[PDB]
DNA sequence: CCATGGAGTCATTTTATCTTGTGTCACTTACAGAAAAAGTATTACTAATATATGTTGAAAA
DNA sequence: TTTTCAACATATATTAGTAATACTTTTTCTGAAGATAAAATGACTCCATGG
């Protein structure tokens, strides 16, 4: 069921969620019992819905739970955003930087700024100049900062 | 033969073919031109005349 | 002490390479983006002027 | 109905003063045949031990 399972789901999350390490695998682990397609059609609709999420990282897709204030947050942000922006926090740490996030969203750098600095006024990103050369502004999450210097 | 079909058709009637068939068919090839923003906009070429 | 095994040097091919190719007229036609600096366009005011412009509409035929 | 008016209005340009903001620029500032050779080929020989 949409809610129910959408909320049960949610709760082996919120309990665990097998951590950052849970795969779709550890789906079946814990709740098989679902039909492929159904348990699919909530888990894309709870990633829709952003009561769930994915992570991009070694086999299969990471799955992790996911409460309102980020999830109102990624769907309060644009369209253009919606991939970044998720992709940005994807480093959590030492960041991302401008042109390496052009190639992957495939965008010009003529959109990607717009909808940084957008969420420049969010601050829920913040500009960092490392170690390596002043030429960068590396971004990560405006919360955190462990960096090499 | 030579009166119908002029001495030099070979210019003539090659430029012909192409200010009449190709013209069409290169924009036929490229009519659709969006550079990669605002996902609504576009310029179709349809027509070509001389 | 001597035949052996192993290597070290030393001719020897076969591959990778570069310089040429008759003479004379006579016309011809450094990437891009980033940041800092400089400067400016609104953004209100009268306040006179006199076109443009739109609309509209009212007024007349 | 249509046309002329009118009329209403609103920019349009000057000169100011602010003051503040926003916004573009500019200016740094860096992230064709026959020699020549090179190497693989191979034979020679110094020099090793052992029956």
């Amino acid at each position: 069921q949409l809610s129910d399972n959408a909320k049960t789901l949610h709760s082996q999350m919120m309990s665990k969620g097998i951590g950052a390490l849970f795969t779709q695998q550890e789906l079946q682990k814990q709740m098989g019992i679902g039909s492929l397609t159904d348990l699919m059609s909530i888990v894309q609709e709870l990633l829709d819905k952003n009561l769930i999420k994915l992570v991009k990282q070694n086999d299969e897709l990471k799955f992790q739970g996911v409460l309102e204030s980020e999830a109102q947050k990624k769907a309060t942000m644009s369209a253009e955003e919606a991939l970044v922006y998720s992709y940005i926090e994807a480093s959590g740490r030492e960041g991302i930087w401008s042109k390496t996030i052009k190639a992957r969203t495939n965008l010009h750098q003529h959109v990607v700024l717009k909808c940084l600095k957008s969420l420049e006024s969010q601050r829920y990103v913040k500009s960092v100049k490392s170690v390596k050369f002043p030429t960068r502004k590396i971004y990560m999450l405006y919360s955190l900062q462990p960096s090499v210097d | 033969f030579l009166k119908v079909k002029g001495l030099v058709k070979q210019h003539l009637d090659s430029f012909n073919y192409f200010v009449d068939t190709d013209l069409k068919k290169i924009i036929k090839a490229n009519q659709l031109i969006l550079s990669d923003v605002d996902p609504e906009f576009y310029l179709k070429y349809v027509d070509i005349r001389v």
